[PDB]
């Protein structure tokens, strides 16, 4: 149908990077999810979850290593999975509600014995809203941000990030600077030679909201971390374990260089941007680049060969604290805010369910 | 100037009021007159002394004409917390009993006569203290004991809150033999408490100072217990000034450290600095014809006396509260289940 | 007309197949004990078992696996007589849920091998250390599954097991070595990942099996290799210490009496090591991968109450 070529052309737009970012294509999958929505006829409510898990698996196997999208449809599929259970005890009689909202799960599949009274429609309109919600959470995640890490920051400490590619800490450190009159500098690296297209835009927007900014080559990053005693990375996705999918380059090893100084660690994330996957093999989830940008002679008789690294991945030992709209959190504690906005069923998003 | 934690508002030293518009409690003032001068309490010890005044407080009524119960008591009782904010800034001790106190205000109706005001109120609010504070330091007493033998030695800091009642348990309800370590520091001699108490309940007792603290460590030494002030939302302890010295040294010298702590003492609040949010103390204290005088009005001097301070979480091995053990990177787990749920 | 306690019941099928393994045999043993001895009355019954589990306690009092499968078979009976059935379907209701484990704690190892796969991944030297069967039956769908790797077997010293593991999987078909475990320390950094298996799971996540688990799990550390342990979900139990002491097996692990006549002096120290959460990374149940504070947590979530 009308709706089947707009995802055709939505996979168009996940294939040869038709947007970027971890914010964009999260509103934009979304959007374009709605249109499923509004001309869909599950005629039971296993088919509509059974209507998006295949949907997923049109796009996660499309393409793996974009996850704004990826975990959308996982927490919307929640939301319904959710008010499955709400009409299932509220249709009987006996234990229409007990509410309270976490059972033991190891015990749970370890004991198997085998008004709105239906209002089947319902579904669709709490996902549309569900629809609503979703993107209207995403438009102000950085007011949760900026009210605990204004709390967590002090006034005079040097800074330092490794990921100019971050559009919260660019729209951050302004009202860190305005409203709370704090002043501080923050050295920058560039994310060689990629981020140093947003390294050299990054510090100039700053230095017109004049934070004594100073540029640094990536070089030269471990002979001043023994000044900085304080460290911001703005990641792009993040995982079960708290190891992160960070921006594009050059961010792993000073968030191991920051660590080996017993400097904490800091990292901005929305609840949006949370995956309730595992890394498993930590190269299926590090994208490359090209060898065009990291030398251009291109030999064909001497021919070397090179390696360009357009993803980095850091351990949750680097990592010390997530600022998220919901507040600061472990790194080991990550389970429990996305297992609030999870299940355990479409984590093997898959049709096959061997 | 580098730092400029000389500048960071924390707290002033702001007195003098005369204002008369709120009829002021004569006894609240007491309270703050014997926190300021000179401190005399822990946390659960403010939380018992934060109530003993609160019942006295609200058996004076005092309510006006044309005003309901629950319309003046949330700005009477809440007018002399700011008398206390002048003395000294909360707690979590002091912050949870005042917001559930503060539901108490606004769950009753224009029905009493004020007569029947005392005792929905009175014993409910002392079986709070009953049930949040006593019996909760009953379950202490026997998870505690058990992770305990005979003839081992314990390490605490400072003047304990709740384990005081545990050693005593031990050492003379059990009869088991123990060996107590207390350590405390200048300026607050607040262990010396301890190091009365404990040898008046006739048991082996070494006092120590923080300034000698390796040879305590080159003995025969195990089993170091905290007192607590308040856990954050990761696992950092705040607690009293100088608890993470040792909480690193016993952790570093490969003996594991408990804290003992309760429920009431959790936090929704969350950081990871220790000079972030704390409380300076007066700094004429750590003078004592003096040796010095004059940190004011002399060029290039300061005195800084910290309270609290915040010990990382990978310091403490396991966390005693009043339903259980847990690991301490496992605390905030409690807060959706527990505090504000049991 | 049995008593189901000692031998009468329970070592009979210990000597049917060494298959099933040491807890779920008691729990095989606790969910028959009700089943024939069902006393109509909701009373006795759990005090039967506490006798009974008590006694199991006292019968071999160093195999704390057994008192994790004591642990959670009253976290079974407790629940299933809750739904509040007035224990008068809660008796049938009980044994319809009954032969669970049977069918379904049998099959937790190869629902490890469901998703214990994409840990061995492509040319993993692998470091195991004693016989924790769902690492071999994680090994077992590893070779089915064609994918390369190779293995290395420490020893397992003293209970002997890493003998058996190297002609366990030589004749599967795998290029492994045995090694000592004194010769961990010089060949860790070659090894990449290393998976061990606890008898049991302390509270901050603990593993209670072996005699230096610990010892490998502090090597890999400095070695910030991912130290992996695979275990299921029914191996939990509260018992947890704050050192590295548990539970001995008879005395303290320096002892300094002396040789009688001609009294064995390997067997003087530990059997049964600690390690924290500290130490490991990541483990498996049939839930699915769990983080070492996810598994303080499910273990605290129906335990206090």
């Amino acid at each position: 149908s009308d709706v089947n070529v707009t995802i055709d052309t939505f996979v168009a737009k996940l294939k040869r990077r038709q947007v970027q970012g971890s914010y964009a294509i999260a509103l934009e999958t979304l959007q374009l999810l709605m249109r499923f929505i509004s001309a869909a006829r599950w005629n039971h409510v296993n088919d509509l979850i059974e209507q998006i898990r295949d949907l997923g698996n049109s796009l996660e196997k499309a393409h793996p290593t974009a996850f704004s999208c990826g975990n959308v449809i996982r927490r919307i599929l929640a939301v319904l999975r959710d008010e499955v259970e709400e009409d299932t005890m509220s249709t009987t009689v006996t234990s229409t509600s007990v509410a309270e909202p976490l059972i033991s799960s190891m015990f749970n599949l370890l004991q198997k014995p085998e008004s709105s009274m239906k209002t089947k429609t319902d579904y669709r309109q709490v996902a549309i809203q569900g629809i609503k919600d979703l993107i209207d959470e995403i438009k102000n995640i950085d007011e949760g941000i900026q009210q605990i890490a204004i709390d967590l920051i002090h006034d005079h400490e040097i800074l330092l990030t490794p990921t100019p590619d971050s559009k919260t800490v660019l729209k951050f450190l302004i009202t860190a600077r305005e409203r709370s009159n704090r002043t501080f500098t923050v050295l920058v690296t560039e994310g060689f030679p990629n981020n140093t297209k947003n390294a050299h835009e990054f510090a100039k927007k700053l230095a017109q909201h004049n934070i004594e900014t100073l540029v640094v080559p990536d070089s030269a990053v471990f002979a001043l971390m023994s000044r900085v005693g304080k460290v911001i990375i703005g990641t792009k996705a993040v995982f079960v374990n708290g190891g992160t999918i960070s921006s594009n380059s050059g961010v792993s090893s000073v968030c191991e260089c920051a660590r080996e100084f017993r400097t904490p660690v800091f990292a901005v994330a929305g609840l949006y941007k949370l995956s309730p996957l595992y890394p498993f093999d930590v190269e299926k989830f590090v994208e490359f680049g090209g060898s065009q940008r990291i030398l251009p002679r291109m030999d064909p008789r001497k021919r070397l060969d090179t390696v360009n690294q357009i993803t980095d991945y850091v351990p949750p030992e680097n990592i010390d604290i997530y600022i998220t709209n919901v507040g600061g959190f472990n790194p080991s504690f990550i389970y429990r805010i996305a297992w609030d906005n999870y299940k355990q069923i479409d984590v093997h998003l898959d049709k096959n369910k061997a | 100037l580098e730092q400029s934690f000389d500048n960071s508002s924390l707290i002033s030293s702001v007195k003098e009021l005369l204002l008369n518009k709120d009829l002021i409690h004569p006894s609240i003032l007491l309270l703050t007159s014997h926190l300021a001068h000179y401190k005399i309490v822990g946390s659960i010890p403010r939380c018992i002394a934060m109530l003993e005044v609160f019942q006295i407080v609200i058996k004076d009524y005092q309510t006006p004409k044309g005003t309901t119960l629950s319309r003046n008591l949330t700005s009477y009782l809440s007018h002399q917390i700011d008398l206390l904010k002048k003395a000294r800034p909360l707690s979590v001790t002091m912050g949870n009993a005042i917001r559930w106190l503060k539901q108490e205000i606004s769950l009753i109706d224009p029905s009493t006569p004020d007569k029947a005001a005392k005792k929905d109120l009175c014993e409910k609010i002392g079986q709070f203290a009953k049930e949040k504070i006593e019996l909760a330091d009953q379950l202490i007493i026997d998870n505690a004991s058990t992770q305990i033998e005979e003839s081992t030695t314990i390490v605490t800091y400072g003047s304990s809150k709740v384990l005081t009642e545990l050693l005593l348990h031990n050492a003379i309800s059990l009869k088991k033999n123990i060996k107590v370590i207390v350590v405390d520091s200048r300026p607050l001699f607040e262990g010396r408490k301890m190091a009365e108490t404990l040898r008046n309940a006739g048991v082996n007792v070494m006092y120590a100072l923080i300034t000698s603290l390796d040879t305590i460590f080159n003995m025969d030494v195990d089993y170091v217990f905290l007192g607590a002030h308040s856990i954050l939302s990761n696992g950092f302890l705040y607690s009293r000034a100088g608890t993470a010295m040792l909480a690193m040294s016993a952790k570093r010298r490969n003996i594991p450290v408990l804290v003992c702590c309760e429920s009431l003492k959790f936090s929704q609040r969350v950081q990871l600095d220790s000079v972030t949010f704390n409380e300076l103390a007066d700094p004429n204290d750590l003078v004592n014809k003096n040796i010095l005088d004059g940190w004011q009005e002399l060029p290039s001097l300061n005195i800084v006396n910290i309270l609290y301070d915040l010990t990382p979480p990978e310091y403490i091995k396991k966390v005693i509260t009043e339903f259980g053990a847990l690991p301490p990177s496992s605390v905030p787990v409690i807060l959706r289940e527990y505090k504000g749920s049991a | 007309m049995s008593e189901f306690n000692i031998t009468e019941t329970y070592l009979r099928f210990l000597e049917e197949d060494t298959e099933m393994t040491m807890p779920i045999a008691a729990i095989e043993a606790l969910v028959t004990l009700l089943r024939i001895k069902t006393p109509e009355t909701a009373a006795e019954m759990i005090n039967t078992i506490k006798s009974s589990t008590e006694e199991l306690i006292k019968s071999i009092p160093n195999s704390v696996s057994l008192r994790a499968g004591c642990d959670i078979f009253m976290r079974f009976v407790l629940r299933n007589l809750h739904l509040y059935g007035d224990w008068e379907n809660c008796k049938q209701h009980l044994i319809e849920n009954g032969q669970l484990f049977v069918s379904r704690a049998k099959k937790s190892r190869n629902k490890i091998a469901e998703i214990g796969v994409d840990f061995i991944a492509d040319d993993d030297i692998i470091l195991v250390h004693g016989y924790s069967r769902a690492v071999f039956s994680l090994l077992n769908h590893a070779a089915n599954k064609f994918i390369r790797f190779r293995c290395v077997v420490t020893e397992s010293r003293p209970s002997k097991q890493g003998n058996q593991l190297y002609t366990l999987l030589e004749q599967k078909g795998i290029p492994v070595t045995l090694i000592v475990d004194s010769a961990v320390g010089a060949v860790i950094d070659k090894v990449d990942k290393v998976f061990v298996g606890a008898e049991g799971v302390a509270e901050s996540g603990g593993i209670i099996n072996l005699v230096g688990t610990y010892s490998v799990g502090v090597l890999a550390h400095n070695a910030r290799k991912p130290f992996y342990v695979v275990t299921e979900s029914h191996k939990f139990v509260r018992m947890f210490p704050l050192s590295s002491d548990d539970l001995p097996m008879a005395g303290p692990p320096l002892d300094f009496t002396r040789r009688t006549d001609d009294l064995e002096d390997a067997l003087r120290g530990p059997t049964i090591d600690y390690t924290a959460q500290e130490y490991i990374t990541a483990l498996i149940t049939d839930l699915g991968v769990l983080t070492p504070s996810a598994v303080s947590e499910e273990l605290i979530k129906m335990w206090y109450d």
